[PDB]
């Protein structure tokens, strides 16, 4: 299951 | 900036006349791009290529292959070329390796 | 018997001259992949990469795609963030990778946590042990450390690594157990190649092998001298399996007095080859 | 992951001088003792050896006692017949040895079954792998061949083989999973000695590991050198687990330029560790 | 659990 | 007939007045009966040894253990005697090895 990331650098 | 290592083996231990696989691994590179070749006499085989992924050190790794028939006489190569190396780099399949 | 791990592996590429970027993510439960996703792909999906996924339902299959577009787009994202922070040359293009996922003690609980990235294949951050603070490999990471330290996502990091990546890891482990939780024992055998008149080569060969570690040495009357044997790199099978040799040269005449030992997972016992 | 295994060991010795003889049982299950017997102990019993065990009953130590007890005495009446069939002299003394158990594939089935036996520390002889014939090392062991082949007690043996120790096997590996069924990953580290002025000893250092199979190399630069390795024989610790070294000799100042790599079943993943 | 055999060599 | 090896070690690394556990490691030998013992300053200690067993070649065994506590001075060893060896043999302790 992948993880979700909002956020850019 | 990272050169790629080759190596070029058949799946299975290699008996003339009977079906096998040719793979060729390139690993240790970076960048990503590349473009890697299985050749019969010289000549482009219809191969499979791995989805692109890479190790610990952030370096990439590819498996390229296709269905092979090994016989008295075929001869067949890996060939690849990257940004980092000025010269398409070949490497012969042996079925001793 | 032994720790697990689920992992996943994104690469993002920025081509500037195209003006666009390309996506890839790659998953695997140890050693075996069961997922990729590509975003030159016309109508881009999160696909099945061994058969033991696809008893997944559609749902399964909207959520990580539906994940995996979002990804695309905060990727190409941090690749232009990333030209801004170097204050990068406009026609070049460029890398970004991030890895992460989840190491399994037999205990059920995370035994490790692991975020790293780097950008053109040299380090930019991670995600410590702890799995509350970051380590920055340079200023332009700084920024970055200091934008995540605000947005508190280490937060959002820990609660999914200690949680939801623990959580499918042991789903994923059910479903593939056939084959996830299975070590295949390599096939092995010696050959013997004239290198000189008075130079002979023995090559010994482990093949099938399931998963990658593996311990191939060579030894005469219990005396061990792998400063001479040649060894390649594991290399894979094709087929979700390994294969290795090592390979020495004995003088003529004296093959019967080498002996290849093989330690392997999946073997019943250590075993010792010589050649016939 | 991998194959288990439930294994005994029977040793038979004689002392003619003494004019009787001592029997001894260990049980294994994988590296791990479980119980023992001793003929000599005044009220001898099959006894517990780990902690797991004893959480069987009264009557599982009842029946195997009973059997040890009856194993004592065909073995004493073996010694007597060896010694007679090798018209052995009367006041020597002489061993006799039994080693037999299960391999368990993940397939839940017997993967190789083996029974052995040895006289005076050599091959007397062995039930086949097919668990159908046996070989006989010389002539006294033909006689047994011919005196088991009519007793028809490979039909016994296959049976206990394909079954009963599979079935306990099994049992074992639930009753005792927090440890049975737990790679112990050892814990590492690097030591300095001065082997010279200039020649100074590297020893690469792993303990406290279950199982016992281990891997441990040395490297420079991706450079392997066990042609000059010291390593040690792996030994137990004491406490159920084992330790291993493997050192060398590396010019002094050259130390950083050496790393040890290390591979092991509780590993996450193979760890490769350079002095400091 | 121990195998049980009946006969000597 | 054969005779034994023998590794005289600690359980965990030996440090000065912390409490640990002595080994001596006897294998490889035949026949089976034999006579281990461990020594402070040639004194014999009062140790525990393992159920006699034995390895895939035939070979035996055993594990002779006490607890200890190393310290600047003291001395150890284990002190091995089998029908194979005229004479005793003695292997030193040292925290090293």
């Amino acid at each position: 299951a992948l993880l979700s990331s909002k956020t850019s650098v | 900036a990272r050169p790629p290592k080759v190596q070029v083996y058949s799946r299975h231990p290699a008996e003339n006349g009977k079906p096998n696989y040719l793979n060729c691994y390139v690993s240790g590179f970076h960048p990503p791009q590349i473009e890697i070749d299985l050749l019969k006499n010289g000549e482009k085989m219809n191969a499979e290529q791995s989805d692109l992924s890479f190790s610990k050190d952030w370096s990439f790794y590819l498996l390229v292959h296709t269905e092979f028939t090994p016989n008295a006489v075929d001869q067949y190569s890996c060939r690849v070329k990257h940004v980092t190396l000025d010269k398409p780099k070949i490497v012969k399949w042996d079925r001793d390796h | 018997m032994g720790p697990h791990s689920l992992r996943y592996f994104y690469t993002a590429v920025s081509r500037p001259d195209r003006g666009d970027s390309r996506f890839f993510i790659v998953g695997y439960v140890d050693d075996t992949q069961f997922v990729r996703f590509d975003s030159d792909a016309p109508n881009a999906k999160m696909e099945p990469r061994a058969q033991w996924i696809k008893q997944e339902g559609p749902e399964y299959w909207d959520r990580e795609t539906q994940i995996s577009k979002e990804a695309a787009q905060n990727y190409r994202g941090s690749l232009n963030n990333l030209r801004g922070y170097y204050n990068q040359s406009e026609a070049g293009s460029h890398t970004f990778q991030n890895m992460y996922g989840c190491y399994l003690g037999p205990d059920g609980l995370l035994l490790r946590g692991y975020h790293q990235f780097a950008y053109d294949g040299a380090d930019y951050i991670a995600l410590n042990e702890d799995l509350r603070s970051w380590t920055a490999a340079d200023m332009a990471a700084q920024i970055t450390k200091r934008k995540w330290k605000a947005a508190h996502e280490a937060e959002r990091d820990r609660n999914y690594l200690q949680g939801t990546c623990v959580e499918w890891l042991q789903k994923y482990l059910e479903m593939g157990k056939d084959t996830l939780q299975r070590a295949e024992p390599p096939k092995t055998h010696v050959t013997r190649h004239p290198s000189s008149d008075l130079g002979v080569t023995l090559r010994c060969w482990a093949l099938g092998f399931y998963p990658k570690e593996i311990s191939l040495t060579w030894q005469r009357e219990g005396q061990d001298q792998s400063q001479d044997m040649e060894l390649v790199e594991t290399r894979p099978s094709g087929d979700g399996t390994f294969q290795k040799w090592a390979a020495l040269v004995v003088p003529p005449g004296e093959e019967q007095s080498y002996t290849c030992h093989v330690q392997h997972e999946g073997l019943q016992e250590p075993l010792t080859l010589r050649w016939d």
